[PDB]
């Protein structure tokens, strides 16, 4: 289980992070059209990033969903579930 | 307890790991017969982190040897501390690899790596509390680069929480000694980057260059190469074995050197390094040690890091000091030289202390850099090799051992990733969009 | 156990064997009469390496090695020599003719009702062998036997074999000075041969073995016996990294995967350094420095070829004795500078090393001086392209009016054998004028975000 856990939460992590400096850049041309050459984005420090390269990167769209419980005694999930949308 | 387990593959891992365990028998007091015959009652306190007690007060160490050449061990045998290991250690077949990475890797080490695989089992099973492993082995060779990364590879499957050093020599622009080296490194680089915890970096002319430019010598042989390699092996793990006002374990070193996964190339140096007769006129203080640690021509790797900046940097000290001048030299260096440390990381220097130095000085220090400017290692291989897959020189005695052409484009496509990051990182700005 | 079997085909080969066998026998303290006295006054050792010699219960030591020719003359020299009890009394030898300079006759007539002896000993001596490495076969090129059996036996030993190397030993007919009218038509045909089922060939040119002689060991007058002797010692340099121990070792192996860049292009060139009188041997440093720079010299090149003429592709050092590495790295970075050499742009490595500490030694009655250092060169270039353009034109110049050919269509053969062999010939140098030629251009480039 800690092995399981240690491993989804390294893979959200640098999802994260690709995220997050793919939409950086996005938004930067889109309104600088400068190329800041090709920065860098980290696709190599995952299995999961690495096999979706080509759908994260390049032309293409993207749009995670999150969904966040209503009872009062799943805070402690819900909180943490917004801090993982306020990425992106 | 922890306890850490030797391997070492190929010619240049076998006799860098023979010098080895004559510098750690020879700190931790033992006869090469095996007994103890040491002075101070510290040096048994911590003797299982590398050795294992035979049942008539002797010691054996945990060093696994293997290598596809029968020869090689014999002259590990045949020497001053051939009896200390034990024979079923001995790992090793016949028809070596011939510098060929792909014998190496997939047709003739993989009928021994279970053989290895075993040894290697047995000899974790019984230790109270594994701390990891080490690596001894070239990457420009043969059953060296193939056996080591497939060796690597496997462990990492059975063992991933633990830690995984490695010491490799790697090739040089001008000391060049075969001419299939850059495949070799290339195809051995492409492993490591994704199966190692640290790497750190050897290339024999800067060994050399340290050779005659500090120590002076007219004709250094291979033993002095390892002799200085043997020092910085010892210093790097000096703090599990003895203790100190600050330790530093594998991990504190691993956690605070790599920022990120892919970065765990480090740049290696010992201090102090004299000449025989200038020794009288040099006096050994924190300061001295700390001058000469940072200065370029001291570094194991043959990489200038005022080409790049230093993401971080390691400094394990040796011998009763005070912690106010270790704290204020490194202090110094950081602010002095301020263009070459990276400046999203406010304190990019870890400091050890232990109390205990070795035999016959007062104080030593260690060094372990991680700087982008060892990019321009793996450059030169790229470059080299991008200058023979353009034409396929040799490209069949390896497509006949049961490979393919785009395992030679994955490698090169790593590795140049892996330049990326240190490329990056190593400029001294960005505002300009 | 890194064991090699030599083989000896024809006069040449034999005369070579025995020179060889002779400098074996020196290196390792056996006697003449197959005894060994060092392991009896000492008590035991590894003298007997099992690379040449096998060791029999009684202390004998039985050499691995098979002599073939179809003249009984040569071996019969042998058989009542002074080596007389070293080899196995079973030799191969048909007592009948000889090929008579005639590829057909030795390949396809004679060649046949031996052939199955000579693999049943070669069955038998590789039986004996654990860890075979490869074979070594001595040969001439232009002779009946030494091109016609030796292929012949090549071809069997592919098919039988298959995986273990086979490095060939020959000597090429000479631009000038030759021995026989015959020779073009010999060597272009035994060519389609040795281009396929050979690892490795080595070409000796007697012609520059003359010239080395006269020149650095100051013999006027020299015969087969010098000339045999320095090719031994070139094999012995080759052979000496899997016999005694040393710093950098070099197996058959790493041979092959550092000099043969493709298949059809492992024809190196082989040089010995130090190859200096006794009165001469003084008055020099004979330091590392200077024999790798003589090894470089087209003037003691083996092969009357110009090496400035072509491009290096590959080049195997092996140095002997009282070496250390720094020097080597220093006479390399030395070379490397030097404009006179060219490399293709493909190999910016280039070099291979190898270090022994056994120093050579010195034949009784032999005529190179006792030397602390050696080094032998063997390299791989373009040049070798010009010695087989020459020999093209004498093949032409004797096949435009088809003199000489009934013989060889009596003894089986038809013509279009011999275009076919010529085609062959030609597809291989154009594979050098090939290889030789520099890269396109860059060939790919990249913008940086020009907006
Ligand atoms: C009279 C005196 O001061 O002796 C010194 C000495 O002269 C110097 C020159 C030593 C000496 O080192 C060398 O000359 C040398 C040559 C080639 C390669 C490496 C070293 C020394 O050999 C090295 C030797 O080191 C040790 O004794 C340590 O225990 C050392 N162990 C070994 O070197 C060793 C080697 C083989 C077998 C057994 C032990 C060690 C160093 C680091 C980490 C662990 C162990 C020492 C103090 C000295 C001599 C003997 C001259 C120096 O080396 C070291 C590593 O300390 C050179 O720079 C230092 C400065 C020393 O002053
Ligand atoms: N280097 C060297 N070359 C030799 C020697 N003996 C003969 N040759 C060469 O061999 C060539 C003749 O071919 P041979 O090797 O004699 O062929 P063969 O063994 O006699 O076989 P047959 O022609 O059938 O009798 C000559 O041109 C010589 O130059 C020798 O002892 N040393
Ligand atoms: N430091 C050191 N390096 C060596 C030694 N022997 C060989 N090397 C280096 O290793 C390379 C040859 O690799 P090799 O040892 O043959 O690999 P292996 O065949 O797998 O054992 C050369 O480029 C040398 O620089 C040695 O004794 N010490
Ligand atoms: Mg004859």
């Amino acid at each position: 289980r800690l092995k399981e856990g240690a491993n989804i939460n390294k893979s959200l992590t640098t999802l994260g992070k690709v995220i997050s400096a793919l939409a950086e850049m996005d938004s930067g041309p889109n309104k600088n059209k400068k190329k800041k050459k090709t920065d860098f984005i980290p696709y190599r420090d995952s299995v999961l990033t690495w096999l979706l390269r080509e759908n994260l990167g390049g032309n293409s769209r993207t749009a995670m969903v999150a969904a966040l419980s209503p009872a009062d005694i799943n805070y402690d999930e819900t909180l943490s579930t917004l801090r993982y949308a306020d990425r992106a | 307890m922890r306890e850490i387990v030797h391997i070492q593959a190929g010619q240049c891992g076998n006799q860098i790991g023979a010098k080895f365990w004559e510098v750690i028998s020879d700190e931790h007091g033992i006869d090469p017969t095996g007994s103890y015959h040491g002075d101070s009652d510290l040096q048994l306190e911590r003797i299982n982190v590398y050795y294992n007690e035979a049942t008539g007060n002797k010691y054996v160490p945990r060093a696994i040897l293997v290598d596809l050449e029968p020869g090689t061990m014999d002259s590990v045998r045949s020497g001053p501390f051939g009896q200390i290991f034990r024979p079923d250690n001995f790992v090793f077949g016949q028809s070596g690899a011939g510098n060929n990475w792909a014998k190496g890797h997939y047709t003739e080490g993989a009928e021994l790596v279970d053989s290895v695989l075993d040894v290697v089992r047995k000899e974790s099973e019984s230790c109270d509390c594994l701390q990891g492993f080490q690596l001894t082995h070239s990457l420009g060779g043969g059953t060296g680069s193939g056996m080591g990364t497939l060796l690597i590879s496997k462990i990492r499957e059975e063992y991933p929480d633990r830690i995984m050093n490695t010491f490799s020599v790697m090739p040089s622009p001008k000391v060049s000694d075969t001419v299939v080296e850059p495949y070799n490194a290339t195809l051995s680089v492409h492993q490591l980057v994704e199966n190692t915890d640290e790497t750190y970096c050897i290339d024999n002319e800067a060994l050399y260059d340290i050779c005659f430019r500090t120590l002076k010598l007219t004709t250094p042989t291979y033993g002095d190469l390892n002799h200085l390699v043997s020092a910085t092996m010892s210093g790097v793990t000096t703090c599990l074995r003895f203790p100190g006002q600050l330790n530093a374990d594998l991990r504190k070193l691993a956690v605070n050197m790599v920022p990120f996964p892919r970065l765990h190339f480090f740049m290696p140096g010992f201090a102090p390094l004299t000449s025989r007769g200038s020794q009288q006129y040099r006096a050994l203080t924190v300061p001295e040690l700390t001058q000469q640690m940072f200065d370029s021509k001291n570094m194991m790797a043959a990489c200038d890091p005022r080409h790049g900046r230093y993401l971080t940097v390691a400094a394990i000290f040796r011998g009763r000091m005070s912690m106010k001048e270790v704290d204020e030299q490194m202090l110094n260096v950081q602010n002095k030289n301020s263009s070459y440390f990276v400046e999203w990381i406010p304190n990019n220097v870890k400091t050890a202390v232990c109390d205990i130095p070795p035999r016959g000085l007062k104080m030593s220090a260690t060094f372990i850099g991680n700087s982008t400017a060892i990019q321009e290692l793996f450059k030169r291989i790229s470059e080299q090799f991008t200058a023979m897959f353009r034409r396929k020189a040799f490209l069949h005695w390896y497509t006949g051992e049961g490979m393919d052409e785009m395992e030679f484009t994955e490698a090169e496509s790593n590795m140049n990733d892996l330049v990326s990051e240190y490329q990056q990182y190593q400029d001294a700005t960005a505002d300009e969009q | 156990m890194r064991e090699c079997i030599s083989i000896h085909v024809g006069q040449a080969g034999v005369q070579i064997g025995n020179a060889c066998w002779e400098l074996y026998c020196l290196e390792h303290g056996i006697q003449p009469d197959g005894q060994m006295p060092s392991d009896k006054t000492i008590g035991g050792g590894d003298d007997s390496f099992n690379t040449f010699f096998s060791e029999t219960g009684a202390g004998k030591h039985v050499p691995r090695a098979v002599f073939v020719d179809l003249e009984p003359t040569v071996i019969d020299e042998v058989r009542t020599g002074t080596y007389r009890q070293l080899f196995h009394p079973e030799q191969l030898i048909t007592g009948k003719e000889d090929a008579a300079n005639n590829y057909a006759r030795g390949h396809y007539t004679i060649g046949k009702e031996i052939i199955d002896l000579v693999l049943d000993r070669i069955r038998k001596l590789a039986d004996q062998c654990t860890g075979l490495q490869g074979f070594l076969v001595f040969h001439s090129f232009g002779g009946g036997t030494g091109s016609g059996f030796t292929s012949l036996l090549m071809e069997r030993l592919s098919v039988d074999y298959g995986k273990k190397s086979k490095l060939e030993f020959s000597i090429y007919p000479a631009p000038q000075v030759s021995t026989a009218v015959v020779e073009p038509y010999n060597s272009i045909l035994t060519t389609h041969t040795t281009l396929e089922h050979s690892d490795c060939a080595f070409m000796v040119d007697n012609e520059a073995i003359y010239d080395i002689c006269r020149r650095n060991l100051d013999i006027e007058r020299p015969t087969y016996t010098n000339l045999n002797r320095l090719i031994s010692q070139i094999v012995s340099s080759i052979t000496a990294s899997l016999r005694f121990d040393g710093a950098l070792n070099v197996d058959l192996t790493e041979f092959q995967t550092n000099l043969v860049p493709y298949p059809r292009i492992h024809f190196p060139l082989a040089t010995y350094a130090p190859v200096i009188s006794a009165e001469k041997a003084y008055h020099e440093q004979l330091s590392v420095a200077e024999i790798t720079n003589a090894c470089f010299e087209p003037a003691n090149q083996m092969v009357k070829c110009d090496p400035r003429h072509g491009k290096y592709m590959a080049c195997c050092l092996l140095y002997r004795g009282d070496v250390v590495p720094k020097d080597v790295n220093a006479a390399i970075a030395t070379i490397k500078t030097k404009r006179s050499i060219q490399f293709v742009d493909w190999c910016p490595t280039g070099f291979k090393v190898g270090i022994n500490y056994q120093p050579p030694t010195v034949v009784p009655g032999g005529d190179l001086a006792k030397v602390q250092r050696a080094v032998c060169m063997l390299s791989n270039t373009t040049a070798i392209a010009e010695a087989w353009a020459r020999l093209d034109h004498k093949f032409d110049l004797m096949y435009a009016k088809r003199a000489f050919v009934h013989w060889y269509v009596g003894e089986g053969m038809e013509e279009g054998e011999f275009s076919e062999a010529r085609e062959d010939m030609a597809a291989l140098e154009k594979d050098y004028e090939e290889v030789g030629v520099d890269s396109v251009e860059g060939e790919g480039e990249e913008e940086g975000e020009e907006y």
